[PDB]
RNA sequence: ACUCGUGAGAGACUGCCGGGGUCAACUCGGAGGAAGGUGGGGAUGACGUCAAGUCAUCAUGCCCCUUAUGUCCAGGGCUUCACACAUGCUACAAUGGCCGGUACAAAGGGCUGCGAUGCCGUGAGGUGGAGCGAAUCCUUUCAAAGCCGGUCUCAGUUCGGAUCGGGGUCUGCAACUCGACCCCGUGAAGUCGGAGUCGCUAGUAAUCGCAGAUCAGCAACGCUGCGGUGAAUACGUUCCCG
């Protein structure tokens, strides 16, 4: 797509191998038991100080060459129409037209 | 037979001619009648006035319908209305207020379609 | 809406905000950009100008307007009729 | 059919009456595939109406079909650049299948506040000769013969 | 949207597959590995013909076979051009990756290396009747080759309207399964635009 | 004690290639087996548009087919295991050891 | 003993035949806690009709795959051909039957771009 | 006659004079007409000598009638759109007058596709 | 042993018989057979047409921007609504609604995923984590239509569920604009739809449920598949369309 765009997709990601791995994490913990105590923790606001792109819900599965940000499969990492070129030109181990 | 000032169906199942009163269900009136004890499928024309009174008194009780729970739901739209927020003036210019799409479809609210 | 576990949801920027605005008791328009922060009743008194997409609109809080949110009172689109 | 008549289905006789009629019948009331309940009513309707004359509900089937099985039946032709209706011999398959749609239609627009009753209903008053159904082959008789001067082509 | 790729139609049954490697969780990153490795020699490789390239992979170790028409341009006598291709192919976090450089028996009946063939003179200077008719004796005076078909479109002699030619000589039967069609696509580069050379070479069947 | 040998391939010819193999090698080791057991292939479908823009109403299908094979040996002598660890295969077929 | 199968539209039948009375054990219930459709008794029971060997066999069967009616089907299949390997020379009587073919009818595959397997989309000419 | 417009990008004023000169048309229809629509484009690339399109689809009692124009202005492609969309009318007309010229005609001179075939006896005339 | 799973093979070739046939193609009928005359359904789309679509998958000639038409961020918008068109879903009910009992599928998915037993809620769900890279465990042991029993009695109703009030759950940094779901209440239009028009020839139409991709969640009633139950009709090419 952009160039742009695909590199923060990848920042993205360093961010959040960085941080949501347990930073954004540990704060979950303590808010799910009712038991612990949250209130006065500011687990809530702890974790609203951290960087939005901490989160992977700001993430997007392009893909993985072509930068396309619809039409994604999770098996290849690929576009609809890059995974339709590639199987034609058998680039894809045990991958076939279908009949049935 | 008169509940709360509700002229109730001349021959009906008892849960389903309490359906009619205006606070009031099939779980309601399935539950009420599970808990004062009246049997739930005798018909309408059955009821002594001694039954009438224990559901006028349970109903009183540990319920709200009629006019006061229409009364309260009208200042609960006023409030809302008056305190300016989003669905006070959808409320004002009748348009539907849950999020609803307004292209084509919401005649519910916008009443019967007319041509301009 | 929110679940009763998590508690209310307000932006830290506009708390810290409000905390030293009533901690000496007066009420300044305070200028903020978190239409998602619901009302607290710390805010009873104390007039915002939350965002709109375009510009900041004047909001007096009151005793009614306490857990809503602050962009329920700042209307995005404008629409006056074909 | 541009290429020629198309084999038919031989669809089997009933278990219960042994009949073919009855099978067509239950599968002229057939809908969305429920083909129990389409035989239900069937059943329903063909025992109440032995209930009330105290015979066999085949021949009385049988007599209502009789009662309002067509003969004659009018089509539009376009002979010349020009449309007519013209009266036209209807073939016993063709007969059977108007005469049992008729029975099932009207059956569906009676007040008998059941379908097993409206058709046991319907049924009687063909057998009768008094059924909507029977009206009808009467109106389509005096349609044929009204544009009998069509016959020629 | 005409015939389908060639190779595809016949994937699982006359054809073969470019890439041999099992992975079921790893199967995204491995095909991202694999068409960094691709797209890497692709460009870094255009003097020599490569024809094809193939990948294998086993835990640690990747083997990559690549075809060429002149294996001694890409490699080094001294290793010069295995060792820049070797290190940047680590670089590729390929683990342990080796080479076996290899090459065409007949290049003309090659279907890839005719079409690089006729759009690289298609580049510079050459009329396109001349670049068909060439390829086209060529690969036909080879033993094995039955029947070819050339085909390139674009602004062909740098006109302003796009025109699609094609010559055939003998059987080309795409519509048969058992029939081995070789097909080569790659498009010419010229100051007009960009003219694309597609090439179907039928050689026998195989049952 | 018997483990328990899975095998999984893409290509039908491979896996069993490599099956008939390790029975050889096992039976050579003196070792008695099972069996190349087949199990049900597995198959992944995808479906795709054919062109870049529009035209949603061509799609193309395509299938990633498995084919599991299982072995399944006994008297696990430590030469028939040293062999084992010993046998290449091709690429394609993975071997599961259990 | 003798052991055939039926098969219709997914629908599979192992059927077990020995010469006892006309107890029908369908996977340990009865025909009539099986299969409480008397279409789907006559169609059980034609073959053993037009062979007159009723009340003669005991039947002990399994059931698996598809719904009523595609077990019914298997199951008559099944006991022609249990009837065809006991008693062989009835087979003009079952063949000129057709019980001894099995139905090819199968659920037609979706096909993309239409509702269903025939069923095409609507479309709107204006 | 009430037509829809469906325009894009810059065409000032071609929406009503379109609206104006289409509408006209209802008259000219011999049968009532259940929708009218209208798409005017125009082509972003200088170098064509004809850039604005117009395009028109009336359903003319469930017959469709289209046509399309090119023009170097709103107002060109919209009038020639008239003259197509009035032909077209012309050559649907399908009432009487439009095809009693069509009609076979006499009894033994002329022959058509719907001509009435002769009547033949069973012997040869000799 | 019988199913089944997956490897190999056999089997339909007008092969045979009788009749039409130029003794030619071809055609009709019969036997055998699981299947009979390209068995059923797929994949496969000639030269070209329509300067058809796509410079927004990608690539690219030329032109243009380059303290911006690049680039980062917050908020908003893509969801606006007097209307028009198009594709669908839900209904207008008794061949039905509700309640209770009860029987039969296929296909597919699952590792920081599927997630069971148990316990707590009325219910979304909460706690907890057995076992599972899975013909094994979980998706419940898998369905719904179906069958049996009870009730409703032709009414804008025990039909229909829109809209709206209040209360919650979950995901997520965050459900105001602008998520899904659950509970209580509310109970609109709608009585089978004009001109006109659409799909479908058999396991098809109609109807019932299940699964997958995308995906933290979902606007999915969409799309791609899977199985259950399963019809009517074709006289024939004058007319409409290609």
């Amino acid at each position: 797509a952009k160039k742009s765009k695909i590199v923060k997709n990848e920042q993205r990601r360093e961010l959040v191998q960085r941080y949501a791995e347990r930073r954004a994490e540990l704060k979950r913990t303590i808010r799910d038991p009712a038991s612990s105590p949250e209130r006065r923790a500011a687990a809530v606001s702890a974790l609203q100080r951290l960087p939005r792109d901490s989160s992977p819900v700001r993430l997007r599965n392009r893909d993985v060459v072509d930068g396309r940000p619809r039409g994604h499969l999770r098996k290849f990492g690929l576009s609809r129409v890059r995974v339709r070129e590639m199987a034609h030109r058998g680039e894809l181990p045990g991958v076939r037209k279908a009949s049935w | 037979a008169r509940l709360v000032g509700v002229d109730l169906p001349r021959d009906k199942r008892m849960e389903i001619a309490l359906t009619y009163i205006y606070g009031i269900g099939r779980t309601r009136s399935n539950e009420i009648l599970a808990a004062t004890g009246i049997d739930k499928n005798m018909r309408t024309k059955d009821l002594t006035d001694d039954q009438v009174t224990v559901l006028r008194d349970y109903i009183e009780g540990n319920l709200k319908v009629e006019g006061d729970l229409r009364r309260e739901v009208q200042a609960d739209i006023r409030r809302k209305i008056e305190i300016g927020c989003y669905q006070g003036l959808r409320h004002r210019r009748g348009l539907p207020v849950r999020g609803q799409r307004t292209k084509t479809n919401a005649r519910t609210r916008k009443g019967p379609k007319r041509t301009i | 809406p929110r679940s009763l576990k998590k508690g209310p949801f307000v932006d830290d920027h506009l708390l810290k905000k409000v905390d030293v605005q009533n901690e000496k008791n007066t009420k300044q328009v305070i200028k903020t950009w978190s239409r998602r922060s619901t009302i607290i009743p710390d805010f009873i008194g104390h007039t915002f100008a939350v965002h709109d997409g375009r510009k900041h609109v004047p909001v007096f809080v009151t005793e009614a307007m306490v857990g809503h949110k602050l962009g329920e009172f700042a209307p995005t689109r404008t629409f006056k009729g074909h | 059919p541009r290429k020629g008549p198309a084999p038919k289905r031989p669809l089997v006789n009933d278990p219960v009456y042994g009949s073919q009629l009855v099978t067509q019948l239950v599968n002229k009331v057939l809908l969305e595939g429920k083909k129990s309940l389409a035989e239900r009513i069937v059943y329903g309707a063909l025992e109440q109406a032995r209930e009330k004359t105290g015979t066999d509900p085949v021949v009385t089937l049988k007599r209502a079909l009789d009662n309002v099985k067509p003969a004659l039946e009018v089509r539009s032709r376009r002979v010349g650049g020009a449309t007519y209706q013209v009266p036209v011999e209807v073939r016993p398959d063709r007969s059977t299948t108007l005469a049992l749609r008729w029975l099932v239609n009207f059956s569906r627009q009676r007040r008998e506040k059941t379908m097993v009753e409206r058709l046991a209903n319907e049924i009687l008053d063909a057998s009768n000769g008094l059924g909507a159904s029977v009206k009808r082959r009467e109106d389509t008789h005096k349609m044929a013969e009204a544009n009998r001067a069509f016959a020629h082509y | 949207g005409q015939k389908i790729n060639p190779h595809g139609f016949r994937l699982g049954i006359t054809t073969e597959w470019k890439s041999r490697w099992y992975a079921d969780k790893q199967y995204k990153d491995y095909v991202k590995e694999d068409v960094a490795i691709r797209k890497l020699l692709a460009t870094g490789l255009e003097r020599a013909g490569i024809a094809d390239v193939e990948i294998e992979r086993t835990r640690d170790r990747v083997r990559v076979d690549i075809h060429t028409a002149r294996p001694g341009i890409v490699i080094g006598r001294r290793g010069t051009e295995a060792d820049r291709i070797r290190a940047d192919l680590e670089k590729l976090t390929g683990k342990q990756v080796q080479l076996n450089i290899l090459e065409v028996k007949n290049p003309e009946s090659q279907a890839q290396l005719v079409a690089q063939g006729v759009a690289e003179q298609l580049s510079n200077r050459v009329a396109f009747r001349r670049a068909m008719r060439k390829a086209i004796q060529s690969a036909m005076r080879q033993p094995n080759v039955k029947g070819i078909r050339v085909q390139c479109s674009g602004r062909l002699g740098g006109a302003e309207m796009s025109r699609s030619e094609f010559y055939r000589e003998g059987r080309v039967p795409l519509h048969t399964l058992r029939a081995d069609i070789d097909y080569g696509l790659y498009e010419a580069k010229t100051t007009f635009g960009r003219i694309g050379v597609k090439v179907w070479i039928y050689k026998g069947d195989i049952v | 004690q018997k483990i328990r040998i899975r095998l999984k391939a893409y290509d039908h010819e491979a896996i069993d290639a490599s099956a008939r193999k390790i029975v050889e090698t096992v039976t050579r080791t003196g070792a008695s087996v099972v069996g190349p057991v087949p199990l049900p292939t597995e198959k992944n479908v995808y479906c795709v548009i054919r062109s870049p823009h529009k035209y949603k109403d061509s799609r193309e299908h395509f299938e990633m087919r498995t084919h599991k094979r299982l072995i399944d040996i006994l008297d696990p002598t430590p030469k028939t295991v040293d062999a084992l660890m010993r046998i290449d295969l091709p690429a394609s077929v993975d071997v599961n050891i259990q | 003993p003798i052991q055939t199968v039926g098969r219709r539209k997914e629908a599979v039948v192992r059927v077990r035949l020995v010469p006892g009375t006309g107890q029908f054990n369908l996977d340990g219930r009865t025909l009539e806690n099986y299969f409480p459709n008397k279409v789907h008794q006559q169609l059980i029971k034609a073959p053993l009709v037009t062979v007159d060997r009723v009340d003669q066999f005991d039947i002990y069967a399994h059931l698996d795959g598809g719904g009523p009616s595609g077990q019914a089907g298997a199951l008559r299949l099944a006991i022609a051909r249990a009837l065809i390997l006991v008693q062989p020379e009835d087979r003009p009587a079952l063949k000129k039957a057709g019980f001894l073919t099995r139905d090819p009818r199968a659920i037609e595959r979706k096909k993309y771009g239409l509702k269903k397997a025939r069923k095409a989309p609507q479309y709107s000419k204006r | 006659m009430d037509v829809d417009v469906s325009t894009d990008g810059e065409l000032p004023g071609a929406a009503e004079y379109a609206r104006e000169k289409i509408g006209r048309l209802s008259r000219r229809a011999h049968r009532p007409v259940l929708h009218a629509r209208v798409r005017l484009t125009r082509h972003g690339d200088p170098a064509v000598e004809r850039p604005v399109i117009a395009q028109a689809n009336l359903d003319v009692n469930g017959r469709q009638v289209r046509a399309q124009v090119e023009g170097v202005n709103a107002r060109e492609a919209v009038d020639r759109l008239e003259a197509r969309l009035r032909s077209r009318l012309e050559r649907i007309a399908e009432h009487w007058e439009a095809r009693r010229g069509g009609v076979p005609a006499e009894a033994g001179r002329e022959w058509r596709h719907e001509s009435e075939p002769a009547r033949r006896p069973g012997y040869f005339p000799r």
